[PDB]
């Protein structure tokens, strides 16, 4: 599966950013006085291993 | 300061503010290596910081 | 009250070497003490804003007028203690004087 | 070469010692779910009720 | 002597240890390092000074 | 490995010290003792 993968990787016009998506995220206004803010969170939860 | 142990001459400018100002911003530049250096060289103290 | 005018609580004061330059806008509008993408939760300063963003605000000016070479953008990335904790020490300090 | 003063682990470079500091021997990730002002009350409440620890399956 | 605390080489001089970072690691974001960053700025400053002429060139 | 790291000012100043002044501005109102009485 590896050699496939790779020869997939080396041929191909896609490209993946990863920034594109944390830019739609944070830019969402938020009030700072609640306790919990679902922004942090669900960042922290797709940042691993990024 | 010209040179800083660890760092390379000239990279502080002369706007660099006087007083507390000076040396918090001297040390937060110079925080990562005075932190590793300090661990090869000397012993850990004795409880956290 | 003006950014300058409460950070001096503190003694944060302007170098004199920097009443040559247009500082004011760099400090209002281009100093992040909390940029939403970068800093960590732990650093932000929730409601004491009102007193502490000044202060965050003149600490990194002045690392960033430290550095040599163009002008950057200042950021705060993060506080080891939470921010909450900072406020709390200053508070102290503040009664202590 | 470069080691550190917890895990005392050694490093080729000073760069790759300092990483390590900042990642391993750092504050743990579940800090961050929570304010401070309950985060200290929840490790009030735990360390409150350590008496009830669970025995291992050798002293029963 | 000195070290590149990246790479772990030696020099003999601070010159040549400047040369080595401005030259090898024009592109690294090790915190140990500043010059190849404020290098980096330059290269931006330069940038944004393209941006100015050109919407406003100069005539003879 | 830690010892004082969590330690900070835990409620409201304002609160504590308008109790606190309100609590000894009235300790004159308190009790006699038996032995007194
Ligand atoms: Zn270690
Ligand atoms: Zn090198």
């Amino acid at each position: 599966v590896e050699a496939l993968s790779t020869l997939l990787r080396s041929v191909t016009p896609l490209v993946l950013d990863p920034t594109v998506l944390t830019n739609a995220i944070t830019t969402i206004s938020e009030s700072t006085t609640q306790t919990i803010s679902p922004i942090s969170e669900i960042l922290r939860l797709l940042q691993p291993m990024g | 300061p010209i040179l800083l142990p660890g760092q390379t001459p000239f990279i502080h400018s002369c706007y660099m503010p006087p007083g507390d100002q000076g040396m918090f911003s001297i040390l937060n530049g110079w925080r990562d290596w005075l932190i590793s250096h300090a661990s090869t060289t000397l012993p850990p103290l004795r409880h956290n910081h | 009250a003006q950014l300058v005018q409460i950070a001096r609580v503190v003694h944060l004061s302007i170098p004199s070497s920097w009443m040559t330059l247009n500082t004011g806008p760099y400090i209002h509008h281009h100093a992040y003490d909390f940029k939403p993408g970068i800093t960590q939760p732990s650093a932000k300063s929730r409601d004491k804003s009102i007193w502490m963003s000044p202060i965050l605000k003149l600490l990194c000016t002045s690392y960033a007028m430290t550095v040599a070479g163009p002008v950057r953008t200042s950021i705060v990335t993060e506080i080891d203690g939470s921010a909450a904790a900072l406020s709390g020490n200053l508070r102290v300090w503040m009664r202590d004087v | 070469s470069y080691v550190c003063n917890v895990c005392n682990a050694r490093f080729s470079t000073m760069s790759a010692l300092s990483e390590h500091l900042r990642s391993d021997h750092r504050d743990d990730a579940s800090t961050l779910l929570a304010t401070p002002m309950i985060n200290n009350a929840i490790r009030s409440f735990l360390t409150a009720w350590d008496g009830i620890r669970i025995l291992s399956p050798d002293v029963s």
